[PDB]
């Protein structure tokens, strides 16, 4: 760690050229993120990272760290713009938490938790995907799918090339690369890093679901912020 | 002069009443400092008028809405408790589906059912909407409480912030949507 | 990594019915999953149409909307029984909607099975009803129907330039071939982009030329996309020999042996005379040594207003869908196939052959002296002469709107088509010099006459960007569609103030939080809407505190049906009454 | 049919779901006709279809909000046999009966205390400003404050064991997810005897409310109708487990250990135009003959027996009552519907004591099959759930009866009883439609429930 730059009124250590996604997280300095993963690095679709910087704001996970760069992570601003794209997300998709079997192990949620988010004050869009649990060992409810891309990258990573997200505008989905379109088509397999990795109750292994007590769930009173690596990441 | 509540369920299941309920004996405290107009707890059959309007439940039929505009034109607050009247909460998962496919599948093409069963035609039943809405679709809110339901202990703070004029603060520790 | 460079031609080349047998084909030719590359082919607008032998598209466009489009639709549809976007029992006819096909000026149009049918009456939709009815092949009909006017309403010294000299006498003077006397040229005429962004057009290439990597490109812009834009239409009708001669200039002077012009879908009558053009070019280098010489290629696009944006042109290239890249490294830095390259536009490109051909003191000679040179202006909406009008750089707003001659007395017009301002006319509006330094306008002006109305002009262009955004990030995604909602809602009668409060936090998030430049710039005319003509809006508000979005019957329909009812408690209102004491 | 003026009380007081009743005059002031309307309906048996299994226990549960438990169990029961699980193990069957016991002991008390006992102990004719649970609060504040104190230790419980008072998630195919700890189980198991005591001083204040009011009560109706319940093999009454037994009025037991697994074949639902809550019947004897009644009164005549002392002396003297009458009285279910509460808590205080609670056999499995029924006694009568699920894992098929729904016919019939008694001499006060919903409230109606 030769160089540093300023998070909020601090020096922060920094390796040539993480991001200052990267850098603050590693300095232990919790900022809002998603589609970020350590395994699979950036990605830059849900805009929770962004940051003030150079003086505009922008994506904490693309923004490459320079020495001596002057970085504002917590504003009123900043707060609202999340708060804001929190509700955009719960409002696209059905998240109703009460009978997702990720609720208390769903980043969104927690997130959203985090926020103070109260109600999404947007009118619902109610999409009208259909489940695929066509997989002998997985399932996949598409209407809570925030497209973090990470089932995408996990896969690829691994070779499987089982998904993609495909579609233009609010019509973009996740799908499976298997020529009839089934998961249970593709080489997708519940041991791969994907099958695990979704943030969200998108992508699920099938029966294995309510299996921890209210109280003792991933997020149960404990925000992003005060997780290890371990446990904060799917 | 004492402040004046009203409730009302639409597409809910009484579940955010019951954790109303559920702050126990301080309902005897709450009884002495407030009254309470039309609530399926009291036999007032009309609303109005109020300061407080407690709404569960989302809009899944006609007569829902004619009684969210009578709530919200009775109430100087309009309060969307629980996570039905948020967002239209797991009854809404009905969205998914025709709703003409919906009532047949019940009343008549359950195997079940006795011969010649219909789906139920006469006026007294108010029509089911095409789809299920939260309240903030049809009427402006002034609050939400989240949960399904809310923990007696957000509900209890709600109020008790209301009543002595302080917006409302709900710690991270009583949130929930679940 | 994921690189498939063919595929784009490859899926044209599949529909002349897209079934899993031909995606099994692709698979194989480009080593990926049949549904990636179905995922792909899903991205563009053209390639999800449903299969006919007459697939017509009408163009959604607010100038077309002003002549009467959207009538003519409907007199086609009935004379069917079918809906827009939908196609008949023996798949005989598709009728669609499509964004702005590049003829603003010629209003109201179509496209059928890619050509473009301008100028249209109910005559013409009645001459065409009969048409598919007999079942004739369209070469039959009269080819009458088909031309575009690319109509010049003002010369300068560019077009005359152009008109005079041929395109490939710039070859016999020696700066042609020396690659930094190229550079030099360009640098000292100040050119910058005409392509809207505006950045010096020599500095690109400098950084382009500064890197280490040897292999680089040069790609030329013609999916124009801005609706109103029509510039690139007529310089590709009228003048491709001379673009052909400064993609090659351009492509010699940053060291690319390939430069490739990526061609809109929509324009695609103009590649038999583009190849013509292109091989007619390549000809006047055959002297090169074939190993040093530019080679030249045309791409034809498939349907996305967004691949205007240098990076997810350049994904649309590789052969996936078209969204903007995570950026840095910028595509000077690693662009096509991760080699350096350089994106430039059309009147760019042109320019380029026009200053090697003439100097740098030619070119500024003209224009301000920041934004220096002569530029072209596309003009249309409510005028006596839409077309292509030359004037230096730094010209009033005002004088090129004048030079059309509005029909009716000025009232609003949009500036650089939607991505850029919505303006009254006012005079201190129509004072602004058209440069960079002043009022940015990459040649676009929509000229709206009083009849026409603000609210539903910006409601268009909502629904556009709606339609034409990537879907890639969370406050483009979903808030382009929370805008074009509130504008259904302005439209139908429901608004009221309290749906601009709920608005304003998604706009924020889109013009901070977006990923690219299209999700900043789709919130910028009802920025505009709110700041110039804050009562036309006042005016469409209902004054009640909310009213539901959505028929609340309608709703009822689906049980009314079903129950068999009609009394007054099967009916719900809208709206309700206040009171007060 | 010659019915001319109509009048209706809309909505319902004091008794969960949006119901109406209807009561159709003629000239004379007579009344021809009553009519319960249940005005609501979201679908769940058709919504839940596409859903994965392992959701039903959770997502069903949102049909009530009062009991959502004897969903939560019902929707787990079925799932075992699903998943091949008839018995199951020690630690989960305690668990899952004192969730159980917890739900009757707060339902019944949320009905008597919050929505019953109003009109009860306040008078049918009170101004309706005090004829609710605050007026009550006021009045006789160290009884509301009890009854209270008796729901707060039955949802007390059902946190404990599911994880939350309204809504848990911890009954699971197989099993259940968690045990208790011994904190919760001797903080529950402190306050169980005082808890118990308040119930058993809840059954002598109804009994003296008989005592001096059974002439007067006997105006809102009987039954000659047939009693539907779960009756254990003994066939003592078992809340949480047992077959379907069913007496004929003077019982009689028609049928006895009967599969609740063939429900299909023993039971049939009728759909009238005017409500949405069906009407089950016996299919071998059509209707209306095959027209039944569930909930508090029809277990306390079915079973042989309940398994507690002080709660079966009170069961003898609710039946011997002056001289059999009340048991097949309408407003009998309150005097029945105190009893179970005291079962209840005796139960519990008993369950308390077991260390299972806290052993390590939460959950078996077995042979996945296509089918599960689930029965259960929820507080206000016997629960059906019948699901099938794919290879999928996606639910193919739900069909729930619920328990309220069972005694469409009874609540319609006693509703008309009533409407004659203290209607046709006109003309109509607020006071005197009250005595019409006093005659609904007695069943403790669950009108979500009904309807689903
Ligand atoms: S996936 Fe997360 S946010 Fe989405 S509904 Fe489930 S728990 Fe809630
Ligand atoms: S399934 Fe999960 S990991 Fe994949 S796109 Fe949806 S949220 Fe992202
Ligand atoms: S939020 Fe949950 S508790 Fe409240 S009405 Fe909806 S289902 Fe019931
Ligand atoms: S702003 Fe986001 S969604 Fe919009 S086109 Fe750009 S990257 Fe895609
Ligand atoms: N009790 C109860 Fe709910 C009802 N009725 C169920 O089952
Ligand atoms: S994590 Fe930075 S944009 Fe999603
Ligand atoms: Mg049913
Ligand atoms: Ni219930």
């Amino acid at each position: 760690a030769s160089e540093t730059f300023t998070l909020d009124e601090e020096s922060i250590p920094f390796v040539p050229g993480q991001t200052v996604l990267e850098a603050a997280l590693a300095a232990g300095r919790y900022i809002p993120h998603l589609c970020w993963h350590p395994e699979m690095g950036n990605h830059g679709s849900c805009r929770l990272c962004v940051v003030e910087a150079n003086g505009r704001i922008q994506a904490s996970c693309a923004l490459p760290a320079q020495p001596g760069l002057q970085v504002v992570s917590k504003s009123e601003t900043l707060t609202r713009v999340r708060r804001t794209l929190l509700e955009m997300l719960f409002a696209e998709g059905n998240h109703f938490c009460p009978g997702c079997e990720k609720s208390g192990d769903c980043l969104l949620q927690a997130l959203a938790y985090a926020h103070g988010m109260t109600a999404s004050h947007f009118d619902p869009f109610y999409p009208q995907r259909r489940i695929d649990a066509s997989h002998p060992d997985l399932w996949l409810d598409p209407n809570r799918c925030i497209l973090c891309g990470l089932c995408v990258r996990a896969s690829l990573a691994e070779g499987k090339e089982a998904l993609v997200i495909g579609g233009r505008g609010i019509a973009s989905r996740l799908l499976a690369t298997s020529a009839s379109g089934r998961l249970g088509d593709t080489a997708l397999a519940a041991t791969d890093r994907a099958a695990r990795i979704c943030p969200v109750g998108a992508l699920n292994f099938k029966a294995a679901g309510f299996t921890t007590p209210i109280g003792k769930r991933r997020f149960d009173h404990r925000p992003p912020e005060a997780m290890s690596d371990k446990e904060r990441y799917t | 002069r004492k402040i004046r509540i009203a409730t009302a369920s639409l597409a809910g299941c009484f579940g955010c009443h019951m954790s109303f309920a559920d702050i126990d004996t301080r309902l005897l405290a709450l009884a002495e400092w407030v009254t309470f107009d039309r609530s399926p707890l009291t036999d007032w059959k009309t609303v109005g008028e109020c300061d407080i309007a407690l709404i569960e439940g989302g809009v899944c039929n006609a007569e829902n809405v004619e009684v969210l505009r009578a709530y919200r034109r009775a109430a100087r607050i309009l309060v969307a408790v629980g996570a039905c009247a948020i967002n239209g909460g797991l009854p809404a998962q009905r969205n998914q589906h025709r709703v003409e496919r919906l009532l047949t599948q019940v009343f008549e093409a359950d195997r079940h059912l006795a011969p010649g069963s219909r789906v139920p035609n006469d006026p007294e039943l108010p029509l089911l909407l095409e789809h299920v809405h939260p309240i903030h679709e049809i009427v402006r809110v002034d609050y939400y409480l989240p949960g399904c339901p809310p923990t007696a202990e957000v509900i209890w703070t709600f109020l008790t912030d209301l009543l002595v004029g302080r917006e409302p603060h709900f710690p991270y520790p009583t949130l929930r949507y679940d | 990594q994921r690189t498939a460079p063919g595929l784009l031609a490859a899926l044209h080349q599949a529909r002349s019915p897209l079934d899993a047998q031909a995606l099994a084909e692709l698979s194989t030719a480009f080593s990926l999953p049949p549904g990636e590359i179905a995922a792909t082919a899903s991205f563009y607008h053209f390639f999800q149409t449903p299969p006919a032998r007459y697939q017509i598209h009408f163009v959604d466009h607010v100038v077309d909307h002003h002549a009467g489009v959207a009538a003519l639709c409907n007199h086609l549809c009935a004379a069917f029984a079918i809906q827009p976007g939908q196609r008949t029992a023996d798949a005989r006819l598709f009728v669609g909607w499509t964004a702005c096909a590049g003829l603003s000026d010629q209003a109201p149009a179509a496209l059928i099975n890619g050509r473009p049918m301008p100028r249209l009456d109910a005559a013409r939709i009645d001459a065409l009803i009969e048409k598919i009815q007999a079942q004739i092949p369209m070469d039959q009909w009269p080819t009458e129907w088909f031309a575009v006017t690319n109509a010049i309403h003002r010369h300068g010294p560019l077009l005359t330039w152009l008109d005079t000299t041929p395109a490939e006498a710039v070859f016999e003077h020696p700066t042609a071939h020396d690659p930094d006397a190229i550079l030099q040229a360009v640098t000292d005429a100040g050119l910058r982009g005409r392509g809207g962004a505006g950045f010096p057009t020599a500095t690109k290439w400098r950084f382009c030329r500064e890197n280490a990597d040897p292999e680089r490109f040069l790609i030329c812009n013609a999916d124009e996309g801005e609706p109103g834009t029509f510039k690139d239409r007529v310089l590709l009708t009228r003048y491709p020999e001379h673009l052909f001669a400064g993609m090659i200039l351009a492509a010699r002077a940053i060291g690319a042996d390939k430069a490739i012009l990526y061609l809109r879908y929509e324009y695609q009558y103009l590649l038999p005379q583009l190849e013509a053009a292109r091989e007619r070019i390549a000809s006047a280098q055959a002297t090169v040594p074939q190993a040093e010489r530019v080679t030249l290629e045309i791409a034809l696009g498939a349907g996305a207003y967004v691949c205007g944006e240098e990076s997810a042109l350049i994904e649309s290239l590789e052969g996936k869908p078209g969204r903007p890249r995570v950026r840095p490294p910028y595509p000077v830095t690693q662009g096509y196939l991760g080699h350096p390259t350089v994106v430039n536009n059309v009147e760019t490109l042109v320019a380029v052959a026009a200053i090697v051909g003439n100097g740098a003191a030619w070119w500024r000679a003209l224009g301000t002296p920041d934004s220096s040179g002569p530029k072209l202006f596309c003009v249309s909406g409510d005028v006596a002469q839409p077309g292509l009008y030359e004037f230096p750089y730094g010209v009033a707003l005002g004088d090129v709107v004048t030079a059309a001659r509005p029909l009716g007395t000025r009232y609003a017009v949009q500036v650089s088509g939607p991505s850029g301002t919505l303006l009254p006319a006012t005079p201190e509006q129509l004072a602004r010099p058209l440069a960079f330094e002043a009022l940015p306008c990459n040649g676009t002006v929509m000229v709206f006459d009083v009849r026409r109305d603000p609210v539903a002009i910006v409601h268009h262009f909502a629904r556009f960007f709606a339609h034409e955004s990537c879907g890639f990030c969370t406050p483009c995604r979903v808030g382009t569609q929370l805008i074009a909602k509130t504008f259904e809602k302005i439209a139908a009668g429901y608004a009221t103030r309290f749906d601009l409060e709920r608005l304003a936090p998604a706009l924020e998030a889109m013009r901070l939080a977006s990923n690219c430049g299209f999700g900043l710039s789709a919130g910028n005319p009802v920025r505009d809407l709110i700041a110039h003509f804050r009562q036309q809006l006042e005016a469409q508000l209902q004054p009640h505190d909310f009213i539901p979005a959505f028929s609340l019957d309608a709703e009822l329909a689906a049980t009314r049906r079903l129950t068999g009812r009609d009394d007054p408690h099967a009916h719900l209102a809208q709206f309700e009454q206040p009171e007060v004491t | 049919a010659n019915a001319t003026r109509r009048v209706a009380i809309d909505p319902l007081s004091r008794v969960e779901g949006h119901g109406k009743v209807t009561i159709w005059l003629d000239d004379d002031g007579q009344v021809v006709e009553a009519r319960l309307h249940i005005v609501e309906f979201r679908g769940f048996e058709a919504f839940i279809v596409g859903r994965p299994y392992w959701e039903a226990p959770v997502v069903v549960q949102r049909l009530c909000g009062i009991c959502p438990v004897s969903h939560h169990l019902a929707a787990a029961k079925a799932l075992d046999r699903l998943v091949g699980v008839t018995q199951l193990p020690p630690t989960a069957e305690k668990m899952r009966r004192l969730m159980h016991y917890g739900q009757v002991l707060q339902s019944h008390a949320l009905h008597f205390f919050y929505l019953a006992a109003p009109d009860l102990l306040l008078g049918f004719s009170a101004d309706p400003a005090q004829r609710n649970v605050f007026g009550l609060a006021a009045q006789k504040r160290e009884l509301a404050r009890q009854g209270i104190l008796v729901r707060q230790f039955g949802q007390e419980c059902i946190e404990a064991t599911a994880g939350k008072r309204i809504h848990g998630t911890s009954a699971v195919p197989g099993g259940i997810h968690k045990n208790l700890s011994r904190r919760e189980r001797m903080a529950l198991l402190s306050r169980a005897p005082e808890i118990r005591s308040w119930c058993e001083a809840a059954v002598a204040l109804i009994e003296r409310l008989f005592t001096e009011h059974a002439p007067f009560f006997a105006q809102f109706g009987s039954f000659q109708t047939k009693t539907f319940s779960l009756v254990a093999a003994d066939g003592s009454l078992d809340l949480y487990d047992g077959t379907f037994r069913v007496k004929e009025a003077n019982g009689a037991i028609l049928i006895d250990h009967y599969d609740p697994n063939d429900y299909d074949q023993l039971l049939v639902e009728a759909v009238r135009p005017w409500s949405y809550m069906k009407f089950p019947y016996l299919k071998a004897y059509g209707e209306p003959d095959g027209f039944y009644r569930v909930g508090p009164s029809a277990r306390l005549i079915n079973c042989d027996r309940l398994t507690t002392a002080r709660a079966e002396a009170a069961r003898q003297r609710f039946l011997t009552f002056d001289q059999g009458t009340v048991a097949h009285s309408t407003l009998g279910y309150h005097w029945a519907r105190l009893i179970e509460m005291l079962h209840c808590a005796e139960l519990i205080e008993a369950l308390l004591t077991d260390a299972d609670l806290e052993g390590g056999e939460l959950r078996a499995r077995g042979q996945r099959q296509h089918r599960g029924v689930g029965v259960i006694e929820a507080p206000r009568g016997t629960l059906i759930h019948h699901y099938e699920v794919g290879d999928d894992d996606l639910i193919t098929y739900c069909n729930l009866i619920v328990s309220t729904t069972h005694n469409n016919a009874v609540m319609n019939q006693a509703v008309t009883t009533a409407a004659k008694a203290f209607l046709s001499g006109v003309t109509l006060t607020e006071a005197l439609l009250n005595h019409i919903e006093v005659a609904v409230r007695a069943f403790d109606p669950c009108l979500s429930c009904a309807t689903h």
